[PDB]
RNA sequence: UUCAUCUAGACAGCCGGACGGUGGCCAUGGAAGUCGGAAUCCGCUAAGGAGUGUGUAACAACUCACCGGCCGAAUGAACUA
RNA sequence: GCAGUCAAGCGUUCAUAGCGACAUUGCUUUUUGAUUCUUCGAUGUCGGCUCUUCCUAUCAUACCGAAGCAGAAUUCGGUAA
């Protein structure tokens, strides 16, 4: 998965739409007494 | 119990050192999902939260 | 003028490949070294593995592949891991290809260099279901009908 | 533990700040276009796939702060799966919100031909819908772009047909031209900022 | 293993001469003259004929023939000291600051004086011992060259200027700067 | 002028001949003859014109003297 | 204890052993009877094509190579014993690297031939100055502008073993004065040597000397002198 | 910082001078550090080290058993 | 203590060679003896592994394991107490 | 801890009458850092004000060593009370 080894080399117009959402998702996300053993 | 919390604070600090990939960005989420590999990632650190 | 050397291998296709960097110490084509390239592979797959050596001067045109290597027993094929173990019929036929590698390599009579040429073989079907090793042990044909 | 040593050496960069992107093919000069714009140690050795992490450099226009991403350089061939080492690029133009320098070699001196350089900018294109692109050709320095042939030209008139865009010439010898190179690249992203800050 | 006898050879070129009383041991040739005292050691020694002198321990355990391989190493390098010589050249390289290095004679002492090692206000003095000239390298950039008659009093007099100059609490693989020693050659 | 002056150290040594006195033992201050040696201590002596008789000896019974 | 620990591998290649040597003994002496000429070649450094050019270019010659006393075992060093006769003049004077041959073709080919033979390998002649600037790996053969910057893991090697000072600035290595290896009509060291082997000049000429025959049928010793 | 730093520092400005003497001198001293180490390390630095040192003869018979 | 190697040249170390089919199949942005999975066969040889290490983006380059040149006495491994 | 597995050794001579270091596999409440808000019968008396001294198994300060140790900070490790 990573290392000096590192066997994996792979996980367009379809990744434009999601990490346009996604990136909107997340400005909208930032906008002892009586115990006793 | 003191070795017992000896493990604990070795554990503290994997757990809240590391950068918790999800929400902190949708870029650098996906950095790390190309070249940290997302799966590995979560289930590496969930195996010593249990 | 002057006589250097070039190299290439691989591909199947016209392309410039690693030899882009030797392009540009070199005298520069980007057409001429794709049609040059695409002479010598011409009518070959451009999956298989093929090497050549291209000599220029002053924008030459060069095309030559040696056919010493895997070249031969790849030659004679139709076709996670892409399977070249394949069964090949290779008792008369890679006799007569024998014939065209034993050039040099540096050996007595084709039947020291027939077997030579069988363990390049490493994959392949050949004659029979087995054309490996100690199937081709001995070469009871050929031997002496090609020297 | 192998994941904390590389986690370390990972560039500063923050998405929401003005940045630029230079993206194009390996071998053509986006190295060198970086190493005269700004201070960085990035190597400009004459192969193909040098960078295999985005670097970054600062310079500064009009009393401000940039920062000029370095991309690995890409091949789309099947546009689903790609190397890792060229799947960082793509979000990188994805998610960066500024503006992207698509750094066009006309020349002979590439892995790649003239007519491969346009089929991949025709590929990218979907990216490019909110980011205000501006395309440079480099090396013109020795081949001076009025030697190019007349249908050959027609495709950087194909380059024009996207809304937003624009060429120009540029070397890596003589540094007056590459300073004309980011000052577009500053006050077009300017039209940008600012227009989404009266909102 | 209570060895009977052994013994080693020290062969005796034919300018140098040698004076050995009891166990103290002189050396007089061309270059110049020395001594070095082997009062611990108790071996014998025995001249044949004027070029070639035996060394031997007479009913000696393993670790009292060890040390007599060594005593003829040691005479041989009071002989090489004599008509070759010793010359050691030094190269000091820095990385950002430019290292200043100057001869400097306080009291008579003759010391080495090191500035602005690694930006530092501190001054280095590392005295030179008897019997080493220290010169500066003409014509070759960043070069001091340290000679003498004496294996033991230039070899150490360059060990000692290397370690004044270590670089602490830093990575060494960052931080190339320091005095090092090129090679250990003869005069001649 | 040119000589090495290095020492001798001149040593009595055990030998095939060397003459000894016997300082110690029944024969007490005769002398005899090193015929052979045996190892690092004992050795084999005689002498006959004395009257020690031809004996094994250690050689802390024993003095050498220079004559041989 | 405290001896010395002996460095223990995994490597694919084992020792031979005596075992080979008493082979090299049998053919030695089974090589007179069935061929004609012996031939007794000097050759001290060698290449390995060049060995393999002389043995597939001669069918009718065996070229029989190993150890100089096993070829004295076997052709009889003393003149009391030996396979066939008027044989130990002959073996006296392999005191190099020798190797013999056995052809049966003829007496004036073999020794034409090498003479007519001549090949080039390293210097172990001319002179050369670097320049003081970038060094190439060619070091000044061919031009520059198409010459290759050294790789700098020898870089080290350079400035410890071949005594040559480099200083480096950049991802190139550079040296600051002009820099002579060696000087013509003088006998070349191996430090000097090994930087013409570095830089891939192998610029002197290699021939092989031969220096005495033998007949069987005739049953004489002949020594012919060519270098 | 700013993706491998160390390994282009080595390619352009090479180690040191002496970096290739050290740690050449450091294997050369280390067969006599084992021995060392072994008869120091009074209490429980004599048990540790024991255990450890029978672990790498044990690691390292098995591989001669391997070929 | 048993097993070995040797004065007909051992062990140590300098010196020389350490090759051809070959940049073996797949893998790939590139992997040429060495990021890797499966492998692993022949030629010529005194000897030279589809190859122990250094490392170039690949290559080159060096190394040992294998043999040979010098020098001339023993030496190595495994254990036992 | 129990139950296996692998095998340098041990067992009057000894593989297989029988032991077994060094390794390793069995789950011991859910593979995606969500949480577990569970304190489960200490049957027994020392604790603290004042004050002195002693060990090292060192938390700090002295000096070294090693690590992706660029610095900054921070860890492992040694000598030292
Ligand atoms: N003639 C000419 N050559 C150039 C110019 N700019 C860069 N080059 C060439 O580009 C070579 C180096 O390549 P890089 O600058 O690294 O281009 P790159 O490989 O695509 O950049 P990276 O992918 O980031 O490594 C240099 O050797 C130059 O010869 C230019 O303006 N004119
Ligand atoms: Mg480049």
């Amino acid at each position: 998965a990573f290392g000096p080894k590192a066997q994996r080399k792979r996980p367009l117009e379809d990744l434009v739409k999601a990490t346009n959402e996604d990136i909107t998702k997340y400005e909208e996300k930032q906008v002892s007494k009586g115990q006793s053993k | 119990k003191y070795t017992g919390e000896g493990f604990v604070e070795k554990f503290e600090d994997i757990l809240k050192g590391f950068p918790n990939i999800n929400d902190v960005h949708p870029f650098h989420r996906d950095l790390m999902d190309t070249l940290y590999e997302k799966n590995h990632y979560k289930i590496s650190l969930a195996a010593i939260s249990r | 003028x002057x006589x250097x050397x070039x190299x290439x291998x691989x591909x199947x296709x016209x392309x410039x490949x690693x030899x882009x960097x030797x392009x540009x110490x070199x005298x520069x084509x980007x057409x001429x070294x794709x049609x040059x390239x695409x002479x010598a592979t011409k009518e070959f797959k451009g999956i298989k593995v093929t090497v050549q050596l291209k000599i220029q001067n002053r924008q030459a045109a060069a095309s030559v592949v040696p056919s010493a290597s895997s070249l031969v027993i790849t030659a004679l094929k139709e076709p996670k891991n892409v399977k070249h173990s394949g069964n090949i019929q290779l008792d008369e036929i890679i006799x007569x290809x024998x014939x065209x590698x034993x050039x040099x390599x540096x050996x007595x009579x084709x039947x020291x260099x027939x077997x030579x040429x069988x363990x390049x073989x490493x994959x392949x079907x050949x004659x029979x279901x087995x054309x490996x090793x100690x199937x081709x042990x001995x070469x009871x044909x050929x031997x002496x009908x090609x020297x | 533990e192998q994941v904390r040593q590389h986690i370390g050496r990972l560039p500063s960069i923050d998405p929401n700040t003005r940045t630029l992107l230079i993206c194009g093919y390996p071998n053509v000069g986006k190295s060198s276009f970086l190493r005269c714009i700004t201070k960085s140690d990035v190597d400009v050795q004459p192969y193909a796939f040098t960078t295999k992490s985005l670097y970054v450099g600062h310079f500064d226009y009009k009393y401000l702060r940039f920062q000029a991403i370095d991309t690995p350089g890409i091949l789309d061939r099947p546009t689903e799966e790609m190397n890792n080492i060229e799947m960082q690029s793509i979000y990188a133009i994805a998610h960066l919100r500024s503006c992207v320098l698509y750094f066009m070699d006309l020349s002979e001196q590439c892995g790649f031909t003239i007519e491969a350089q346009v089929k991949l900018f025709h590929s990218i294109k979907p990216l490019f819908a909110n980011k205000s692109v501006m395309v440079v050709i480099n090396k013109t320095d020795i081949i001076r772009p009025e030697d190019l042939d007349e249908e050959r030209a027609q495709l950087l008139e194909s380059v024009k047909e996207v809304p937003g865009v624009e060429i120009m010439t540029s070397s890596c010898q003589l540094e007056e031209n590459v300073m004309e190179v980011r000052n577009k690249a500053c006050e077009k992203l300017l039209a940008s900022r600012i227009e989404n800050k009266l909102k | 293993m209570k060895y009977i006898q052994t013994e080693q050879q020290i062969e005796v070129p034919e300018g140098v001469t040698v004076s050995i009383k009891s166990r103290i041991v002189k050396v007089v040739g061309p270059r110049g003259t020395l001594t070095k005292n082997l009062k611990h050691i108790d071996v014998t020694f025995t001249k044949v004929n004027n070029q070639l002198i035996k060394v031997a321990v007479h009913n000696g355990g393993r670790k009292h023939v060890a040390a007599l391989r060594t005593v003829k190493s040691l005479v041989d390098n009071m002989i090489t000291g004599v008509t070759k010589g010793y010359k050691y050249k030094m190269r000091y390289v820095y990385a950002h600051f430019p290292i200043n290095v100057n001869i400097v004679e306080k009291d008579g002492a003759k010391f080495i004086e090191v500035r602005n090692f690694l930006g530092d206000k501190k001054i280095r003095n590392v005295p030179v011992r008897d019997g080493v000239t220290i010169e500066f390298s003409t014509n070759v950039k960043d070069e001091i060259v340290l000679s003498g008659n004496s294996v033991e009093d230039v070899s150490q007099n360059a060990a000692d200027l290397q370690q004044i100059c270590r670089v602490r609490n830093k990575d060494i693989r960052k931080f190339l700067d320091g005095i090092y020693v090129s090679h250990k050659g003869f005069i001649t | 002028s040119t000589d090495s002056i290095v020492k001798a150290s001149n040593w009595r040594l055990v030998e095939v001949g060397r003459v000894v006195l016997i300082k110690k033992g029944q024969s007490a201050g005769k002398l005899a003859a090193i015929v052979e040696i045996i190892d690092q201590k004992k050795v084999l002596i005689d002498g006959p014109k004395a009257g020690v008789p031809r004996q094994a000896i250690n050689l802390g019974q024993v003095v050498l003297t220079p004559l041989t | 204890r405290s001896k010395r620990s002996k460095l223990v591998t995994l490597a694919q290649t084992d020792k031979k052993g005596r075992e080979n040597k008493e082979r090299i003994f049998d053919e030695v002496r089974e090589a007179l009877d069935t061929y004609r000429y012996v031939w007794v070649l000097h050759l001290d450094d060698v290449r390995t094509p060049v060995l393999q050019e002389i043995r597939t270019s001669w069918a009718g010659s065996k070229l029989i190579m190993g150890k100089r006393k096993v070829l004295q075992k076997a052709l009889g060093e003393k003149r009391e014993e030996e396979y066939k006769e008027n044989l130990y003049q002959l073996s006296k004077l392999c005191s190099g690297v020798t190797g013999l041959l056995f052809t049966d073709e003829d007496v004036n080919t073999v020794k034409e031939y090498f003479k007519s033979y001549v090949r080039s390998d390293y210097s172990r002649p001319l002179t050369f100055t670097i320049p003081e600037g970038i060094v190439y790996s060619r070091g000044g053969q061919i031009p520059a502008e198409e010459d290759v910057p050294m790789i700098h893991s020898l870089e080290p090697t350079m400035r410890n073993k071949f005594e040559i000072p480099t200083k480096i600035k950049a991802g190139k290595i550079t040296i600051d004065s002009p820099y002579l290896v060696c000087t013509e009509g003088e006998k070349l060291d191996v430090r000097q040597a090994l930087i013409l082997k570095q830089f891939g000049i192998a610029a002197s000429e290699f021939k092989v000397k031969v220096s005495a025959y033998y007949d069987n049928d005739s049953s004489t010793v002949e020594s012919t002198n060519i270098n | 910082p700013q993706n491998d730093y160390i390994e282009r520092h080595i390619k352009q400005h090479g180690k040191r001078l002496d970096h290739e003497e050290r740690k050449r001198k450091r294997e050369a001293r280390e067969s006599h550090k084992i021995s060392e180490r072994a008869q120091k390390l009074t209490g429980w630095k004599g048990k540790q080290f024991a255990k450890k040192r029978y672990a790498e003869k044990v690691s390292m018979r098995k591989k001669i058993k391997a070929h």
